[PDB]
């Protein structure tokens, strides 16, 4: 499948090779939950782990399913 | 680096 990544200058999406089928989007308020806040991360994965709200990651089993929450649609 | 929920702009660590 294809997931969104943020491990570069601009955010893009690639096709995970024989290893990952799910995508992930990390979120956690950086010392600015008011202004900056929830830092947004991106990447592909095979499983879907869980953690405390302080550091959570949304995992999906679809394509382009892990985009920025504030990404301008359209 | 990564991005914050605020905007889609890049953010140095």
């Amino acid at each position: 499948i294809v997931c969104h990544t943020t491990a570069t200058s601009p955010i893009s999406a690639v096709t995970c090779p024989p290893g990952e089928n799910l995508c992930y989007r990390k979120m956690w308020c950086d010392a600015f939950c008011s202004s900056r806040g929830k830092v947004v991360e991106l990447g592909c994965a095979a499983t879907c782990p869980s953690k405390k709200p302080y550091e959570e990651v949304t995992c999906c089993s679809t394509d382009k399913c892990n985009p920025h929450p504030k990404q301008r649609p359209g | 680096w990564r991005y914050y929920e605020s905007s889609l702009e890049p953010y140095p660590d």
